[PDB]
């Protein structure tokens, strides 16, 4: 799955 | 039924394990809270026993749901933070006193945060 994370998605 | 005591508290809601899990990483946790459609606010304070390193503030929007974790505790500050719109690179915990009554929300469309189902 997708989008991960903030900072980014990782 | 069964006895309990008069005493009563006036503390905060984050004040117990109640919206805190660790082991629903942020592929999983965007299936069971991105069901939802409520306010950019509709929050969980989750992790993963599985990312080395997580720590993530997880967010439930108008559009999609989204995590806010990729950095440990480091020496330039404390729980690493860097949103285009949130570098909240110090102790969450110390931070959410201030932004209780009116937190930063997600890359925004609203601001304030509340409180959000763990399962499906």
């Amino acid at each position: 799955p997708q989008p991960e994370y903030v900072n980014q998605p990782d | 039924g069964s006895p309990a005591s008069g005493t009563s508290l006036s503390a905060a809601i984050h004040r117990t394990q109640l919206w805190f899990h660790g082991r629903i990483s942020r592929e999983e946790s965007q299936r069971l809270i991105g069901q939802q459609g409520l306010v950019d606010g509709l929050f969980l304070v989750r992790e993963s026993q599985r990312n080395p390193q997580g720590f993530v503030l997880s967010l439930c929007h108008l559009q999609k749901v989204k995590h806010y974790l990729i950095l440990p505790s480091e020496e330039e500050g404390r729980l690493y933070f860097s949103m285009d719109d949130g570098q909240t690179r110090f102790t969450d915990l110390l931070q959410l006193v201030e932004f209780h009554q009116l937190n930063r929300g997600i890359l925004p469309c609203l601001l304030r945060h509340c409180c959000t189902r763990v399962a499906l």
